[PDB]
């Protein structure tokens, strides 16, 4: 994790997957001044290993790409670090039914 | 359709391709001669109309030998000698084009970089999007033996990352293609055609190729290249004229033939497994086909016949190909001839451009452009797309002008007899039907209970029509004979008898804008009539009043389409509405205003009264009972005269059409009429069923009309939706028959006021004499009482008429004084101070009973109209003051404003007769304005949601297979079954009826029973010892039982919010029924009350929000509203919303007080809004001098309203302020050449005007007021060279222009009233990054914006997803309009589907697999086009691409399939 | 009292089969000529948010155009295919144009 203050130069950005191995995930400090999973509207958002996405999958005989999408740059996805392919589950807080679970691929 | 010859092949799906110029294996006609007719008549051979093209004027094709009914018709082709390019695909051969290298003829890119283009677009073509961003992972005057081996390593990759997938269950040997997977693909196209198109030199070859220019899509010129580029060319490889389009042909054929890696993944998006190759010729149009004769017919018009349109354009083309082939053998046997053959080249490319579309070709440009060619004929909102196949004319259909009937059913439609001898039905004989049957070829064509044709064993029909009595009887009796034929020996004949009472129909109207406008009536043929007859239930569902609307009426034609309008489409089952389950169907209006009679306290009936009654609703031959015998009652009276109350009535007819195994209907209920109205200590208000008996209470609007909770919707819950339509029916026919026997009228008396009750308003209407100039004397803020002529008031009455801000204050103070004078009358007067009342007086009885009107209505007629007000403001007033020319000029008088102390009953006098015409005009204006607000939105809902459905694991998918969301609203629970669920007191009154309802004696061997209420017990307990815990920090240990186990199957797992309220309902309550037997009524009521899989949920939700939108249209009564707030969410997903705001939570320490100079710290202060004058002093001489003088307003003014310190108005006037005049008195000059005064300054004064005459340009003196900022001062000199100039002008533009002190994309905060304890500010400009830093003031985890484009910017997208449909239910609830969540979730999970906010148009339906909603929603060659360059293969699966192709739908009853067990083996 | 001009003698139609229009083979438009009734595209949404499939295949397909083409299962083609011209002594049958090779390429 690598906290900037107002940017990095743009011959420098060239280099964050530089190491194919390990990830450079790069944070504004502006950004991140209220963890925004703390707001009413963000649901709870946990990532989930390869033993329980292919059991999602294999409830409901999913594709990978058939599940609705949260984006590589969402907010919330450089937060946890979701890489593509990663699936969190959402708990959200429905109205007509309270607490329901759902469903979101990185892609 | 016939049922007797079945189709045993079918389509699966359709590949979209390109007609090679192989088409000479397909046509052998050659269409060349372009003369089309002769004398006499007839088709000249190679001419348009080719007998070799199908049969054509009682001739025979030369072809296929058919007469002209069985002929097909056949394609021809026209031989084009030169290859005119395809003007449709001209746009994308202009791309390759321009980005090829004519001396490498490569590309003008890296052979690498296009090698990993041909790299992403092959992962891509199978199902895998991870492996194509890890091909970019592979990387390290280079030597080719790296670029080789670079090369040589992404190929193992991708043989390696397929190999993988398609060994594992993840992908197939034809691919993986979604939604998602087109999106990525559809990116990189846009993509790669972006670095191929702006390079400059090739990167293979060095030396390089001009750049091409085209025009308005005829030509294409090389441009010429000047020197400095040749000089690049002649030193790297050699170690405007109009181009033939066969020389565009040799590069792009040399292009492609190199260049075969990566174009076959850019044209194919499954992979290509016929392993073909994409060639130069798909671009060129070598030959042409023709379409058939058939097609070709000539269209006349009037009573002449004309040529066909599209011979015109293609006698034009062919005229034009012989032109061309005589010079060139002009040429051929030996200048001019290349100008006439390259200008024939100019027309023959336009003439098949002007074939194909019309637009691309100016040709004679006078205007009213004729042959529309093959592209218009399919693009429009006609086309061919729209008119002829999403949308067609059928056979065995009438429409006809609706009438009302109360002796009908309710379920039943009244057909005419003209009706009842054409619509017929195909009946096949059979054993059990011949008697039936026998008498309706016996009866015929002119009786109604008979037949018009029978259809033989071999398909040929024998009309009945012109035979006798002798030879029908003779032809009945022939029905069971068997054919000699063996070929059709299954088969039996088919009757087309007429349309009896057992038959079903469809019905309409013309806006359907739900699917209750559309339902399954059962027929009842009613001799001696001409219209269409409907019974009062169905008008509301229909949307349909009784003044000469047609109906629609479809008859179905197979025991399919019965059965589902008898079972799924009938008026029964739609007696709820799907958007929040408020019932549509009751009675009307006499039917109201009889109940309220029947049902009364002084309604006795003798015994011959009571039976009559009785049997004039309840038949038991049309079966009306259950019991087979009409039962009674024991009068209610027995001695003197024994007599029956109008309530044991009632009770009587829900003993007869209720079922006797269950027990009566127990239910606590109100009334709309208040217990006063009847007398002392009435209790009429309260209606009691008790075992099924009326026992107290009389009934309204609010039991058995279109109304909630009532009788009628608690019959239907209980008993079932068969006995709430035939209770609606039997309640129909009694109150008919009582109104008949006892009729209700409105006089002259039922209008009247009494002698007291009169005096009343003539003293309280008295006192509004003052009124209009009380409220005048408040807003002018005088006091005390200034009299109405007064010359200070005029004065002030004037300047507030010159301003529409402050007018609308006298209107708001004045129409809220004399409403309070308007509500006293009523208040006074029309319960109490009438002549008549209500158990007598009609006018009153109709609008307590909402029978029809209201109780505004009845205080008009009575005691006043009030004030008339218009455009949410008062009467409009002239130039001088005055409002009519009857009345003084500002007269402050209530009157002369447009208020009506006159009333419908005495009359209105003429000024307020003419104010009222004036409020009753912008009422019709704004009907002119809203005769279709929102057909475009709900058109465009309806086809994005259109094969949205609920699947058999019950998540939500869409037609393609995508998962749109995991459950119908997170508990799976059907809108039209949850209205009694949480009525857990209802539920328990009637235990033992519901019981054997939801019957779980033979059910409960069948589910499993004791998983869910384990697991949901370890969770209720587990879920109560975090309920403090904020949301971030709540636990996973335990996601919801509905997650875990399947609703319908296991019983118990129900959903965690009803889980909360029977939990709250058994602990509450302590009532010979367990609370343990009553959770398993509950949780099987939950069971039986879920969705079903094929739930077409997805065009609900779009009729959910299209249909209350047509009543969400008004106009005025600072946010956007309605439907261009509704435009703004649902459709065009817009980033600038007009009026975008946020809303921000204040603390608890931090008070009102303390807010208010928050938002003083927030807001934008300009300076223009600090000052109170500019005097500008231009004087001349010496240098023309320019001496600006700014007049603040106090120091304790600006510091108090703007929080702005005299310290920030320096530092804006210095700094900001004068660098911008400066600029704008140059940029004069440019356009040029086309009181108290105060002196001796200090030293800190001084040294500051010292920076500003070196920093500015023409300046050389400052000062400002450094003791009180009351005013500034500077001192401009100009050139005398320049003119006068307007100094003012430009001082009061840039002051206007700087700004003190802005927050930024932030103009204003507000305190608004808080509403639901909400203490929140309002923000006008969303700046989520700027309202971060105000966290000692503003609760900065629960700010909440409408910009749904700023909050998916910030928060991520399920916050965006929250935001959508908390502003789509503002736009609802705002009109007091509610739909259901489920219908509001669903749409936010359609358009956050791509982790973007995705609306409802054109550009987010792109990420989508059907091409043909595609081609059938809009521009449909764009998406025909697209989708031929893909080659797409359409895999027909959404509802729009079945209608094309002629395919059961896969929704609802197309979502499963039928198969019959056989015995034998 | 008043009565109206406009009258409901002219307002009506009723239709169970007749004239077609000819690109299309669908029913003609028409209050005089025996027009069929427009199913359009509102109304076809009401058919599916029904559930009710047959109801709209019954109302698209099988009372507007129903036709049983031929089509050639090895080109995927409806506007190919051509009843032959037969022998005297033989049955005609049905053949695609451009799945046929012609008879003066016997190729040895």
């Amino acid at each position: 994790i690598f906290v900037y203050q107002n940017n990095i130069t743009p011959s420098a950005m060239k280099l964050v997957p530089s190491i194919p191995p390990a990830t450079i995930e790069t944070f504004n400090e502006a950004a991140l001044v209220v963890n925004i999973t703390h707001h009413e509207l963000v649901p709870k958002h946990i990532r989930l290993s390869s033993d329980e996405k292919r059991e999602l999958l294999k409830r409901y005989r999913l594709k990978e790409s058939q599940l609705p999408r949260i984006q590589r740059a969402d907010p919330v996805a450089l937060y946890l670090g979701l890489k593509r392919g990663e699936v969190v589950k959402i708990i959200r807080k429905s109205e007509t039914s309270g607490r329901y679970a759902s469903y979101r691929i990185c892609m | 359709m016939d049922i007797s010859k079945p189709v045993g092949s079918e389509i699966t799906s359709v590949d979209f391709g390109i007609l090679t110029a192989k088409i000479r294996n397909l046509s052998a006609k050659q269409i060349t001669n372009p003369t089309v007719l002769d004398n006499l008549g007839h088709p000249v051979s190679g001419g348009l109309y080719d007998l070799a093209l199908g049969a054509f004027l009682r001739n025979l094709c030369s072809t296929c030998g058919l007469d002209e009914k069985f002929c097909p018709g056949h394609q021809g082709h026209i031989e084009l000698p030169v290859p005119c390019y395809n003007p449709l695909f001209f746009n994308q051969l202009y791309i390759y084009l321009r980005a090829s290298c004519l001396f490498c003829h490569h590309f003008r890119l890296k052979s690498v970089e296009v090698h990993r283009y041909a790299c992403k677009l092959r992962l891509l073509q199978y199902g895998l999007i991870d492996e194509s961003y890890k091909l970019d992972e592979i990387t390290l005057d280079i030597s080719s033996t790296l670029l080789n081996e670079l090369k040589s390593k992404r190929s193992e990759y991708v043989d390696m990352a397929i190999a993988k997938a398609l060994s594992d269950g993840r992908t197939t040997e034809r691919g993986s293609f979604t939604a998602t997977v087109n999106d990525e693909r559809k990116k990189l196209v846009h993509e790669f055609h972006k670095k191929l198109l702006s390079r400059g030199k090739c990167d293979n070859c060095g030396m390089f190729s001009p750049k091409f220019r085209k025009d308005g899509f005829t030509k294409i010129f090389e441009t010429a290249l000047n020197e400095k580029q040749i000089t690049n060319n002649r030193v790297k490889g050699f170690i405007s004229t109009y181009i033939l389009s066969t020389e565009v042909k040799n590069i792009l054929d040399t292009v492609f033939r190199k260049e075969q890696c990566v174009l076959q993944y850019v044209f194919h998006s499954r992979p290509n497994l016929s392993r073909k190759l994409v060639k130069a010729d798909s671009f060129f149009m070598d030959v042409l086909v023709v379409p058939p004769t058939r097609f070709r017919l000539p269209s006349k018009l009037g009573e002449e016949v004309h040529e066909n349109s599209q011979n015109q354009l293609l006698s034009k083309v062919l005229t034009t190909s012989l032109l061309i082939r005589d010079l060139n053998d002009d040429l051929s046997k030996l200048r001019v001839i290349f100008s006439r053959l390259m200008n024939a080249f100019v027309t023959i490319q336009n003439d098949v451009n002007a074939f194909i579309d019309s637009t691309k070709a100016q040709g004679r440009t006078s205007g009213k452009v004729p042959i529309p060619g093959v592209k218009q004929a399919l693009e429009k909102k006609e086309g061919l797309f729209r008119k002829h196949m999403m949308g067609k004319r059928v056979n065995y259909a009438a429409r006809s002008v609706i009438s009302p009937d109360p002796n009908i059913e309710t379920n039943e439609i009244g057909v005419p007899p003209v009706f009842a001898v054409k619509l017929t039905y195909p009946e096949p004989v059979t054993a059990y039907n011949i008697a039936e049957l026998r008498q309706a070829v016996i009866n015929g064509p002119d009786k109604w209970p008979g037949a018009t044709q029978i259809q033989n064993e071999d398909g040929s029909l024998v009309s009945l029509i012109g035979m006798s009595v002798e030879q029908r009887k003779a032809l009945a009796n022939q029905l069971l004979t068997p054919s000699s034929n063996v070929s059709t020996h299954t088969l039996n004949k088919k009757v087309y008898r007429h349309i009896k009472n057992r038959d079903v129909v469809l019905m309409n109207r013309q806006p359907t804008l739900h699917k209750a406008s559309m339902m399954g009536h059962k027929v009842r043929v009613l001799p001696n009539e001409k219209t269409l007859r409907l019974h009062y239930a169905n008008t509301g569902a229909y949307n349909a009043d009784f003044d000469g609307d047609e109906m629609n009426m479809h008859f179905p034609q197979n025991e399919n389409a019965r059965a589902e309008a008898l079972n799924l489409a009938n008026t029964d089952s739609q007696y709820l509405t799907p958007t929040s389950g408020s019932p549509v169907r009751g009675l009307i209006q006499d039917h109201i205003s009889a109940g309220v009679w029947l049902t009364s306290k002084d309604s006795f009936f003798t015994r011959e009264q009571y039976q009559q009654y009785i049997y004039g609703c309840i038949r038991p031959e049309d079966g009306h009972t259950t019991r087979s015998k009409i039962v009674t009652l024991p009068p209610t009276i027995f001695k003197p005269y024994p007599l029956w109350t109008g309530k044991q009535i009632i009770t009587t007819v829900l003993l007869n059409v209720t079922p006797p195994d269950m027990p009566g209907i127990n239910l606590i209920s109100k009334n709309k009429i208040k217990n006063e109205y009847w007398g002392k200590g009435s209790l009429e208000n309260e209606v009691l069923f008790k075992d099924g008996a009326l026992l107290c209470g009389i009934l309204d609007k609010s039991q058995y009309g279109a109304s909630k909770y009532g009788i009628v919707h608690s019959l239907h819950e209980v008993y079932g939706p068969e006995v709430a339509a035939k209770v609606l029916s039997v309640l129909g026919r009694l109150f008919t028959n009582y109104i008949t026997a006892t009729a209700f009228t409105c006089g002259m008396d039922d209008l009247r006021l009494t002698a007291e009750g009169n005096k009343w308003r003539t003293d309280i209407l008295k006192t509004s004499v003052d009124t209009g100039r009380e409220a005048a004397a408040e807003v002018t803020n005088l006091d005390k009482d200034t009299p109405a002529d007064d010359p200070e008031l005029l004065k002030r009455l004037q300047e507030i008429l010159r301003d529409n801000n402050k007018s609308g204050i006298l209107d708001a103070v004045t129409s809220s004084k004399v409403n309070a004078i308007t509500s006293q009358v009523v208040s006074k007067c029309v319960p109490d101070g009438t002549m008549k009342k209500f158990p007598c007086n009609s006018m009153q009885a109709m609008a307590l009973s909402g029978a029809k009107g209201s109780n505004v209505n009845v205080s008009q007629i009575m005691c006043l109209l009030g004030q008339q007000a218009l455009e949410g403001r008062r009467v409009p007033v002239m130039v001088s003051g005055k409002t009519l020319p009857s009345f003084k000029p500002y007269e402050t008088d209530a009157m002369a404003g447009g208020y009506v102390k006159g009333r419908f009953y005495s009359g209105i006098k003429p000024q307020e007769y003419y104010f009222h015409c004036m409020a009753g005009r912008e009422g019709l204006i704004d009907t002119a304005v809203k005769t279709s607000r929102s057909g475009y939105l709900q058109r465009c809902l309806t086809k994005q949601l259109e094969g949205v459905h609920v699947s058999y694991d019950n998540s939500i998918r869409d037609a393609d297979g995508t998962l749109v969301q995991f459950m119908y609203g997170g508990d799976a629970i059907d809108i039209t079954k949850e209205s009694h669920m949480t009525q857990f007191e209802f539920c328990l009154d009637n235990y033992y009826a519901l019981l054997k309802k939801y019957n779980p004696s033979a059910l409960i061997e069948h589910l499993d029973v004791e998983s869910a209420l384990k697991y949901s017990k370890k969770t209720l307990k587990y879920r109560k010892k975090h309920s403090k815990e904020p949301h971030y920090k709540q636990s996973v240990k335990y996601d919801p039982v509905l997650a875990k186990y399947n609703p319908a199957k296991y019983l118990g797992s129900v959903s965690e919010n009803f889980q909360d309220k029977l939990e709250s309902f058994l602990d509450k309550n302590s009532k010979g029924v367990n609370e343990k037997k009553f959770r398993a009524l509950m949780q099987l009521k939950y069971m039986r009350s879920l969705i079903n899989p094929g739930e077409a949920v997805g065009i609900i939700a779009s009729q959910s929000v299209g249909e209350p939108s047509t009543q969400m249209t008004l106009n005025t009564f600072n946010v956007t509203l309605g439907i261009p707030r509704l435009r703004e969410i649902v459709m065009t997903a817009s980033a600038a919303i007009k009026t975008p705001q946020m809303t921000l939570p204040i603390w608890n320490d931090v008070s009102d007080e303390q807010a208010d100079t928050f938002c003083k710290s927030i807001s934008k202060v300009l300076l223009s809004e600090v000052i109170d004058k500019v005097i500008v002093t231009e004087t001349t001489g010496t240098a023309r001098s320019y001496v600006i003088h700014m007049r603040f307003f106090d120091n304790n003014e600006y510091s108090e309203e703007y929080d702005v310190s005299k310290e920030e108005l320096q530092n804006v006037i210095s700094n900001q302020f004068i660098h911008l005049l400066e600029a704008a008195i140059v940029k004069e000059i440019k356009k040029q050449k086309r009181v108290e005064a105060n002196n001796n300054m200090n030293k800190v004064q001084r040294d500051r005007q010292s920076a500003i005459i070196s920093h500015h340009r023409f300046i050389t003196k400052y000062n400002f007021d450094d003791e009180s900022g009351k005013w500034c001062e500077f001192k401009l000199e100009l050139a005398a060279d320049t003119e006068k100039l307007l100094m003012v002008n430009i001082v009061e533009e840039i002051c206007r222009k700087s700004i003190i002190r802005q927050i930024p994309h932030i103009d204003r905060c507000v305190h608004p009233e808080p509403e639901n304890g909400k203490r929140v500010l309002v923000t006008e400009g969303v700046n989520f990054q700027a309202m971060w830093d105000q966290e000692a003031f503003i609760d900065v985890d629960g700010i909440t914006s409408n910009d749904v484009a700023a909050v998916l910017k910030t928060y991520g997208v399920e916050a965006a997803r929250n935001t959508i449909v908390n502003e789509i239910n503002n736009v609802f609830s705002r009109y007091a309009i509610s739909v259901s969540f489920r219908h509001l979730d669903l749409i936010a999970d359609m358009m956050t589907r791509q982790g973007t906010y995705l609306a409802f148009n054109r550009q987010g339906m792109e990420t989508s697999t059907s091409s043909f909603m595609k081609m059938s929603y809009e521009t449909t060659c764009q998406f025909l086009t697209k989708a031929v360059l893909d080659n797409e293969r359409e895999q027909l699966d959404s509802p729009s691409a079945r209608i094309v192709v002629g395919k059961l739908n896969n929704v609802g009853t197309g979502s499963f399939d039928v198969l019959a067990k056989v015995p034998n083996a | 009292y008043q009565r109206l001009r406009h009258m409901v003698n002219d307002k009506f139609q009723v239709r169970s089969t007749g004239p077609v229009n000819s690109l299309t083979m669908q029913p003609v438009k028409g209050r005089k000529r025996h027009g069929g009734i427009r199913v359009g595209e509102m109304e076809r949404d009401a058919l599916i948010g029904h559930g009710t499939s047959f109801l709209l295949q019954d109302r698209l397909l099988n009372s507007s155009d129903y036709t049983q083409a031929s089509v050639c299962r090895e080109c995927g083609s409806i506007l190919t295919t051509q009843q032959s011209v037969p022998r005297i002594g033989s049955i005609s049958t049905v053949c695609c144009r451009r799945c046929s090779m012609r008879f003066e390429d016997a190729k040895k």
